[PDB]
RNA sequence: GAUCUUCGGAUCACUUUGGUCAAAUUGAAACGAUACAGAGAAGAUUAGCAUGGCCCCUGCACAAGGAUGACACUGCGACAUUGAGAGAAA
RNA sequence: GUAUGUAU
């Protein structure tokens, strides 16, 4: 344990609140859980489609799987990476 | 799906960067057993 | 005033290529086998507009610097009477500027491969490339009947060997307008595309000559009156004495001489 | 570094006067005071253009 | 409108509009279908590392892969002559 | 008969 460094407070979540692109409101927890769980579903879908990788579909339970069954040439395009998958499986937890 | 929000779609990926940070604020708020529901506060991107 | 050609409108839903186009949420199109069916095979329009019948007053007419409605030329402008954009043909007065197509849509760098609905701002085209049906030699009576309505023409060419037409136009605004209206109509659907430079040297020189003439007319308003007075004076004289006299008097240069006297 | 969330507002409206130089002709001057302002970039939007490689 | 106060007269509040189309064939991915051909190192089989960019995909990656990812040239010449013989032009 | 490219 280090003894903490002197610094001014950054705080991300109050910078975003100071631009005109974010608004504030108060709601129920479970609503805003679903909100996220959805938001993330789409944010992956839009990434999957922008790559034109449209023969795989994520289940609504963050479960990725192929439909077509692919050539080796069409698999190398799929091969999503160490990040996206980690990001995904962190969603699978949030959903539960 | 619809074209009416074909603008947003650029930002929507832009959000992805700050998803892991949304998970973490959410779970550090989980309501606890004795509570029936819990009200919270929020920042949303007006883009949804 | 105005006519709302279709009050109702069209709502888009589809499953083309039956077993799964999927739909790419990123760019709203479907994706599957038979890309050749998407490249060719465009289906006939449900309506075409009639100029004299449909055209009228609008909310735009009151506003000085408006554009025309794209859906008017298509012949389906659901608003019609209370439409925001103009419901007429482009005249010589309407004008517009370089980077803007008559319908308001911005121009681009340098064309499409398959020649789309808008053209480049680097070269000017008063022309139109078509692909039409061929009954007999009364085709030219049919072509001249329809295309003449959309605007003032310069010259209709109709090659009978290959069912194609290079239709130039007087005002460039009519050309952009004409292409949309003619396109996707029957006389298969007519095919409308921007024209590549016509083959051979002589024809290009003839076109270059026309464009140069167009530029000269545009410049002509700009030039000084004395310069204007001259070329005109010289042509009439075709004078020498007058010129000599002028020279003697002279002996911001004009301004300086004016300032002295 | 793209400076995530770190969004700064150069929020002084820069005022200017613009003396035009008889462009086509006609009206000449006036001087016209422009008022510049910086539209404040949405935090999210990723890069707006690709990396074109040219010799 | 509200608060003072002569019916005059104050005082408080001040210019919106994140727009690549205004209505999904002709202005923002290509892949896919089909046909051909069908995988470096001078017998044949075979690991690889590099090498150079107007070739690029996967990848958080200044790891690593993708056939060793794929593609990859090698006449000229800064011209002397010698000595002899034959030819046409001054 | 694909890995990998050429043509419509
Ligand atoms: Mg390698
Ligand atoms: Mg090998
Ligand atoms: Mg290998
Ligand atoms: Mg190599």
């Amino acid at each position: 344990m280090a003894h903490p460094k002197s610094h001014t407070n950054r705080s991300l979540l109050r910078q975003l609140k100071n631009t005109k692109f974010f608004q504030s409101t108060s709601i129920d927890w479970v609503e805003a859980g679903l909100q996220v769980c959805r938001q993330g579903y789409n944010m992956l879908q839009l990434l999957i489609h922008r790559k034109g990788l449209t023969y795989l579909h994520l289940d609504y339970n963050c479960n990725l799987k192929p439909t077509k069954t692919l050539t080796t040439k069409e698999r190398k395009k799929s091969r999503f990476g160490n990040a996206f998958h980690l990001m995904r499986e962190i969603l699978r937890l949030t959903k539960l | 799906s619809s074209r009416k929000f074909r603008a947003d779609k650029r930002s929507y990926l832009g959000a992805l960067k700050y998803l892991p940070h949304a998970v973490l604020k959410l779970l550090e708020n989980m309501p606890m057993p004795w509570e029936e529901y819990r009200e919270v506060k929020v920042l949303y991107h007006v883009t949804g | 005033p105005a006519r709302k050609q279709i009050e109702t409108r069209p709502e888009y839903e589809m499953e083309p290529e039956q077993p799964g186009q999927v739909y790419n949420l990123w760019y709203n199109k479907w994706s599957g086998g038979m890309r050749q069916d998407p490249l060719k095979s465009q289906v006939k329009s449900e309506t075409r507009c009639v100029i004299s019948r449909d055209s009228g007053y609008t909310k735009a007419d009151k506003n000085p610097g408006s554009f025309f409605c794209l859906y008017f030329a298509r012949g389906m402008c659901s608003e019609g009477s209370k439409c925001e954009y103009l419901h007429r043909l482009p005249k010589d007065t309407d004008f517009f500027n370089a980077n803007v197509d008559c319908f308001g849509r911005e121009k681009h760098a340098d064309y499409r491969d398959d020649m789309g609905g808008v053209g480049s701002f680097l070269r000017q085209n008063y022309t139109l490339y078509v692909g039409g049906i061929t009954p007999t030699d009364d085709i030219e009576e049919i072509v001249s009947r329809h295309f003449a309505e959309w605007g003032d023409i310069e010259r209709i060419r109709v090659l009978n060997s290959r069912g194609i037409a290079f239709i130039t136009y007087l005002n460039e605004a009519n050309a952009q307008f004409a292409k949309e209206a003619m396109a996707h109509q029957s006389l298969e659907c007519l095919n409308v595309r921007w024209a590549t430079t016509d083959p051979n040297p002589a024809s290009q020189a003839r076109n270059q000559r026309r464009l140069e003439e167009r530029a000269a007319n545009a410049v002509k308003k700009l030039l000084p009156k004395q310069f204007l007075l001259d070329l005109e004076e010289t042509k009439n004289g075709k004078x020498x004495x007058x010129x000599x006299x002028x020279x003697x008097x002279x002996x911001x240069x004009x301004x300086x001489x004016x300032x002295x006297x | 570094q793209p400076k995530s969330a770190v969004v700064q507002q150069r929020d002084d409206p820069v005022y200017i006067r613009y003396t035009p130089s008889n462009q086509m002709g006609q009206a000449l001057s006036k001087q016209r005071i422009i008022k510049m302002v910086t539209a404040e970039q949405d935090p999210m939007e990723p890069p707006k253009f690709r990396h074109k490689k040219v010799p």
